[PDB]
RNA sequence: AGGAUAGUGGCCUACCAUGGUUUCAACGGGUAACGGGGAAUAAGGGUUCGAUUCCGGAGAGGGAGCCUGAGAAACGGCUACC
RNA sequence: GGUCGGAUUUCCAACGGGGCCUUUCCUUCUGGCUAACCUUGAGUCCUUGUGGCUCUUGGCGAACCAGGACUUUUACUUUGAAAAAAUUAGAGUGUUCAAAGCAGGCGUAUUGCUCGAAUAUAUUAGCAUGGAAUAAUAGAAUAGGACG
RNA sequence: AGGGGAUCGAAGAUGAUCAGAUACCGUCGUAGUCUUAACCAUAAACUAUGCCGACUAGGGAUCGGGUGGUGUUUUUUUAAUGACCCACUCGGCACCUUACGAGAAAUCAAAGUCUUUGGGUUCUGGGGGGAGUAUGGUCGCAAGGCUGAAACUUAAAGGAAUUG
């Protein structure tokens, strides 16, 4: 594993064996969507969304509360960013070490991490793509990219 | 041993296991009904919480995220599911 | 990363069969896997195995009856014509009385003997004797 | 093509033999010869009740189609009239039981009956050498909603 | 995956990986080298003719101590001279000085033989006839 | 679009457009390369060869050009040059 | 074994193909098929059986001809065909044998009779065809969806 | 090319040693050693062991994270927390035993799951020299680096282990 590394670690969710769940959520679905949408309006990604559900709140996964994943949710409701939350963070990071490496220019593996955070940007986007959720010939060209994430 | 029921482990190998490495992984994870010390609503705490989870009376803190489990607020009660 | 699974699969069965073990776990059991164990199964070459439903991909739990030399895949699945079967059947078996080259054809997945007398032909999966 | 130059050139466009009366006014002005290519190629209504001219045409030109069929996707339509398509294919080395990707490409006449973009997968027939390379035209497109509904602004 | 691909597409591959690797082979490379019809006294044939310019006494490797009786050579087909050894004992009295001589290889395709440095021809003709029959009497060299 | 051709076609011409191929090896270089049917050896897979009894192609010292003819750019036809 | 251990056959078994039913596409409208006749007016003249019937009660006229409100593409594999002859393998034939060759053989040699000159393989590409596992690909998400 | 230049110190000097000593040893000593701005791109750059994935044996120690003990410990006496103990678990640097198995062996939990030969994929080798030479190209200020033959020559070179 570790594309971008030698780790090998696993430390994930494990997910529970029923798909409708969990006995105790007396809360109903469309109550969870506004939660979410709520939580949209306030600008939360999904992910932040589904921590705060599931720690606030008994929302043990909101594709099985609701009838479906949160993004999808958002979509629904009109809430979708521009462009996926995983390439915004990937954005943000490379915008955070190049403005790292320009008052540092010795820091060399600043510039190699660069090198892969920028790897990764490129592969997603390149995914995102093919998959015709970012528009075809949208690129990250590094010298604009603090616009699409600021 | 080389015979074993690979199908029917006992419960305590399982529960030794790692979660991910059980017959049909699942969550080591639970839920928790949260009595804060000033009121007596309900709120649910995930075990595993990373979120500062507050309430509506004491509207500070129930439970203070750490690596692993949270630790409740010195003040609350709680129970399972 | 995990190219083929029923390579894993029939390499778990063969490390078993070769340290004596009358039982192995394989994952993830895809449906290629449950049809080639059902042919070693109606073979003799096995014993009863399991399904395990988790919700990804399944696990199987196989049974051993001490009678499998060695169980393989062929990888990459060459395409085989009717008569280039015996060829791969010389290379690969121990001898013409016994043993099985598993294809896979639009008739199905199915033995060297069924693909025969059924007079079809497709690509190889695998041996076993 | 009822508009856009189609009297673009030196010379006036119009289909050999076919006459326009000046005398007798029927309520079309313009009598325009189709035929089908035939081998079940429909005759796209663009050639039917268009105005375009293109004796290269395989519905309103001269040429006729006879030979081989083939498919392919256009990889080029910057030429006027005439677009490349890639046939990819594998090709078997018996050595080593294997095959390798090979490609040809094949330059085609395209009718402006026919709107082709670079990606689009088209069927072509074969007819008489047009130019020094091109022996096929574009009898069909396959060009049906090219995954660009969900590519747009969004706000 | 013990190295090479075993894709079903990698034919390409494997046929370009054996197209650089068979430059490793001695035989493939002086083969599509053209070594022979270039770089080699023979222009890649099995015998040469040429005359006999000098008799020489070559002295054999160790632990051998022989004189080993060969001739320089200038080929007819080239002009480039060569040293052919003579076998049997005596035979270089058969061979002298200005004849036209037959020369082979000797069986170590190049590769001087034996105890003898840098001769890699043998003698088989002289003057049309074998060396053979000069040796055995069979025949008799034609003085005129 | 025209010309030319037995006829299609940049085959050629005028005008116009900026195209066409290529790391899936274009372009170039080498070949002690005519291609194929085939041949030798070979468990299987392969390796090497095929100027040469059949099929196709090319040439008649090297080029080019042309006459007669249904048919040749013919060479036991012509013309010129080397 | 009624021909001095050799047909026949639901006694069947084991393989192999097809159709149908179980929620089950096999697209399609023009018209000649007139159902292994859905529904048995008239008739069960064979000493009893669930292996053999006649003009039929407008009778789903769906058992093939040439045109679509008609076409997701591809690899793979099956069969067919094509892949000149010679050659290769190989059938037949006492070239005295054999390499070969395609001959030859049998009479009533009295008026000629007759068997052959097979078959297979021939790789990729193209062509027709069955299959639908394997491996890709495509589909309804701002519904611009299908059914009608 | 600037700065710095304590130290040690290719060069050099000098004292020894010895047949010689332009070496080892002694005392100095420029470059260098350090830094800044650029170059260079090579090491026995080594685990001489490509990367990704799965499985096959036992054990204890250890680093990081986690989970669980009406487990010790200090702080108010013990709450907790820390630290420690025990038991598990994921990940990691390693180690030990054994030889399933592998190997020519040394040895190796991978160098195993290989003639019972196919999980995916990249690079490299094809007797010893000639030779990492010559040539061309390319990079570099240079030193040099990358790419890289042939003619010719040769029966061995080599690996691991055994006895002496
Ligand atoms: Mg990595
Ligand atoms: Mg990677
Ligand atoms: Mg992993
Ligand atoms: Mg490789
Ligand atoms: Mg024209
Ligand atoms: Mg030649
Ligand atoms: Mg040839
Ligand atoms: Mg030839
Ligand atoms: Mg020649
Ligand atoms: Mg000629
Ligand atoms: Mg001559
Ligand atoms: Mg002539
Ligand atoms: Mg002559
Ligand atoms: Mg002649
Ligand atoms: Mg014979
Ligand atoms: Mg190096
Ligand atoms: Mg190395
Ligand atoms: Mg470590
Ligand atoms: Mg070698
Ligand atoms: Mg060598």
């Amino acid at each position: 594993g570790r594309m971008h590394s030698a780790g090998k670690g696993i430390s994930s969710s494990a997910i529970p064996y029923s798909r409708n769940a969990p006995a105790w959520f007396k809360l109903s679905s469309e109550s969870v969507i506004e939660q979410i949408v709520k939580y949209a309006r306030k600008g939360l990604t999904p992910s932040q969304i589904g921590v705060l559900l599931r720690d606030a709140h008994g929302v043990t996964q909101a594709r099985v509360i609701t009838g479906n994943k949160i993004m999808r949710i958002l979509k629904s409701n009109g809430l979708a960013p521009e462009i996926p939350e995983d390439l915004y963070y990937l954005i943000k990071k490379a915008v955070s070490v190049r403005k790292h490496l320009e008052r540092n220019r010795k820091d060399k593996d600043a510039k190699f991490r660069l090198i892969l955070i920028e790897s990764r940007i490129h592969r997603l986007a390149r995914y995102y793509r093919t998959v015709a959720v970012l528009p075809p010939n949208w690129k990250y060209e590094s010298a604009t990219a603090s616009a699409l994430v600021n | 041993v080389l015979v074993q029921d690979l199908l029917h482990p006992t419960a305590a190998s399982e529960a030794r296991k790692h979660k991910l490495k059980t017959l049909v992984q699942g969550p080591r994870s639970y839920f928790l009904d949260v009595k804060c010390p000033g009121c007596l609503n309900i709120t649910t705490v995930f075990s595993h919480a990373q979120t500062a989870v507050t309430c509506e009376s004491c509207s500070t803190i129930l439970c203070t995220p750490t690596g692993g489990k949270a630790k409740l607020s010195e003040g609350t009660s709680f129970r399972r599911k | 990363t995990r190219s083929s699974v029923l390579a894993d699969a029939l390499n778990a069965i063969n490390n078993a069969e070769k340290t004596g073990k009358r039982q192995v776990l394989i994952r993830p059991s895809s449906k290629v896997i449950i049809k080639f164990l059902q042919v070693m199964q109606k073979h003799g070459y096995i014993g009863e195995f399991e399904y395990i439903d988790d919700h990804r991909s399944g696990k199987i739990v196989v049974q051993l009856n001490g009678r499998l030399n060695k169980c393989g895949v062929i990888s990459p699945r060459f395409n085989v014509k009717i008569g280039d079967i015996e060829k791969w059947t010389a290379n690969l078996l121990p001898a013409r009385q016994f043993g099985y080259v598993i294809l896979t054809t639009s008739a199905g997945i199915m033995d060297h003997e069924e693909a025969r007398r059924k007079h079809v032909s497709g690509k190889i999966l695998g041996f076993v004797y | 093509s009822t508009e856009l130059t189609v009297q673009s050139e030196r010379a006036f466009q119009k289909q050999p033999h076919i006459f326009n009366n000046p005398k007798v006014k029927t309520s079309k002005r313009t009598k325009r010869w189709y035929k089908n290519a035939g081998l079940g190629f429909k005759t796209p209504k663009t050639a039917i009740e268009g105005s375009y001219i293109d004796k290269k045409c395989p519905f309103t030109g001269l040429v006729s189609i006879r030979g081989k069929i083939l498919t392919g996707t256009v990889v080029s339509t910057k030429m006027h009239r005439t677009i490349v398509i890639r046939r990819a294919y594998l090709h078997y080395i018996p050595k080593y039981n294997r095959y390798e990707k090979r490609h040809k490409n094949v330059p085609v006449h395209v009718s402006p009956a026919f709107r082709v973009q670079v990606g689009d997968i088209v069927t072509v027939g074969q007819c008489r050498p047009i130019s020094k390379t091109v022996r096929f035209n574009v009898v069909k497109v396959s060009a049906a909603a090219g995954k660009a509904n969900k590519q747009f602004a969004k706000f | 995956g013990k190295g090479k691909p075993r894709g079903l597409n990698s034919a390409r591959k494997l046929r370009v990986h054996r197209r650089n690797n068979r430059w490793a082979e001695n035989n493939y490379k002086k083969r599509l080298l053209g070594t022979a019809f270039k770089s080699s006294p023979f222009g890649g044939s099995s015998h040469a003719k040429g005359i006999v310019l000098e008799k020489l006494g070559i002295e054999s490797k160790q632990p051998n101590s022989a004189i080993r009786k060969c001739v320089r050579v200038q080929l007819i087909k080239n002009g480039k001279k060569v040293t052919a050894f003579v076998p049997n004992d005596g035979c270089l009295n058969f061979v002298d000085e200005n004849d036209e001589v037959l020369l082979a290889g000797f069986g170590r395709k190049g590769k001087a033989k034996g105890d003898i440095p840098g001769v890699r021809f043998k003698v088989v003709k002289v003057s049309g006839v074998s060396l053979l029959a000069l040796w055995k009497e069979k025949k008799e060299k034609p003085r005129s």
